[PDB]
């Protein structure tokens, strides 16, 4: 992750720029 | 529309009526020695804007 | 110092006296033009010399004779054409990868207080208000000048 | 029929072709207006044409009947603009000259096609902008 | 085209010179300038040295246009100066304006120094009145 | 600059050549003041408010 928030492609960068179980919020957003 | 078409087309035919004889064209020389009309009607325009 | 090799066309030369009269400074010697400043012309004709070249193409002048005595480009005239088309210059790829290095983090950027202090100190001395009038406007908020638009903006303007 | 702007202009040039203040023009007074404001190049006979076409004294009456008969139909510049930018729908001058000159000689008032294609000579894109065509004839 | 700038409107103020409308200045209309602000037989007949002859409108309004072929509009000398020191004080020593212009625009001599020094006493040169002054704008 | 200074230069040229003309003063320094106020000053007015 920490090397994908220093890559050279600003997307990916983006996509990184910050890193709650998936079931929960599944639930939540239902 | 009609009107300004036709107002279009009178314009033409005055320019047909002169053409272009260089007695116009002296006039129209003359017009930059001559624009106090022209001035008076730029402040006009110009208050009107304001 | 320099023999006559190659010469451009007249009116190159031309323009080049109009921008040398234009930094003449001398009202009725008109003739002679600075001895040392006129490598500074020589900057601003295009050419990029560097400090220990733009000396030995003049002979090692020494500092009165840089600032006091005058001189005729037109003697040197052969001499600036040749450095022009010495190509002793990188490309902006090379310039790129040259300032990459003088980093710490690959961010495609460079710090600006040590870019300054680089380019004054490590290289060719610089005043150093020279150094922030060449980063003005490329210096950002947290100082990371972009290198790359920077040295090409640089070397094409 | 007459616009009094233009009616005052025509009697300002008057005064100022008036320069021997005889209230006539003679040939000394179109010799000295042409060279006051036109070119010293043309230097022929044309003053026997200027005086052959109105021979003898002639006053503002003959010279306003002149430009009336010459000018038939005469219209102020500014209400020529307005009736361009008008009709052009969106008035930025981008009208082409092929179709204003075919709405022209189409739908009202037919005109001869050599004369609109000598007048209109389809200046690009053919964008004639009313401008300049206005400007050309207040102005030469 | 002569009389480009600033005179097009210079044809009312030669109107407003002339009092009994006979196309041009009368010879003894001069006594207006002695009723605009003392005029003697120099005065008088200054006339013939400064007009060929009270002939005509036009020809005297060119004739005193080629004296303003140099005329510029005021507001372009003001930016000039403007641009030429942003501080745009007028504090540049009188001295130093000399020296700039006869090392770079033109090989003023003192016979120009002299004059120019004239035109405005050193305090330096403040370009607020001369560019005032040059087109009398105050 | 060197543009600049030679407008500069030029202005003041044509400003002492009419400086010397005894004629050019008497008219040229009363009229933008009072003559030239009502009917020429008046478009720097009208361009200034605009």
């Amino acid at each position: 992750v920490g090397l994908y928030q220093k890559s050279s492609l600003k997307l990916l960068s983006t996509l990184f720029a910050n890193y709650q179980t998936v079931s929960a919020l599944h639930r939540e957003n239902l | 529309r009609r009107d300004s078409l036709l107002v279009i087309q009178w314009n033409i035919r005055a320019f047909m009526g002169v053409k272009n004889w260089p007695w116009m064209k002296l006039y129209f020389k003359i017009k930059p020695l001559l624009k106090s009309a022209e001035r008076e009607k730029e402040m006009a325009s110009m208050k009107e804007e304001f | 110092a320099s023999k006559i090799k190659i010469e451009f066309t007249p009116e190159q030369i031309e323009e080049f006296k109009e921008a040398f009269m234009l930094f003449d400074r001398t009202p009725k010697c008109e003739m002679k033009i600075t001895y040392g400043q006129c490598g500074d012309v020589l900057r601003a004709l295009g050419q990029n010399p560097t400090q220990a070249e733009v000396l030995r193409v003049l002979g090692k002048p020494r500092q009165e004779e840089l600032n006091t005595k005058m001189m005729d480009f037109e003697t040197f005239l052969p001499m600036l054409q040749h450095i022009s088309k010495n190509k002793d210059t990188g490309t902006y790829e090379d310039f790129v990868e040259g300032l990459r290095v003088f980093d710490k983090e690959g961010n495609g950027t460079v710090m600006g207080a040590e870019l300054r202090h680089v380019l004054a100190t490590l290289g060719e001395r610089l005043t150093e208000d020279e150094v922030e009038k060449l980063m003005a406007g490329q210096e950002d908020s947290n100082g990371c000048i972009n290198y790359e638009a920077f040295v090409k903006h640089i070397m094409s303007s | 029929m007459f616009e009094q702007t233009q009616i005052q202009e025509f009697k300002e040039a008057f005064t100022i072709m008036d320069q021997n203040r005889d209230g006539f023009i003679d040939k000394n007074d179109l010799r000295d207006t042409f060279a006051a404001l036109g070119r010293v190049n043309v230097k022929n006979e044309e003053i026997d044409e200027m005086i052959k076409e109105a021979p003898g004294p002639i006053n503002f009456t003959v010279f306003l009947t002149m430009f009336g008969e010459k000018l038939k139909g005469a219209d102020p510049e500014e209400t020529i603009l307005n009736a361009f930018k008008v009709f052009d729908p969106e008035g930025k001058g981008v009208l082409k000259a092929d179709y204003v000159r075919e709405m022209l000689t189409t739908q009202a008032e037919r005109f001869s096609k050599e004369e609109v294609d000598q007048m209109f000579a389809a200046f690009p894109t053919g964008n004639l902008d009313y401008k300049n065509l206005v400007h050309i004839i207040t102005h030469g």
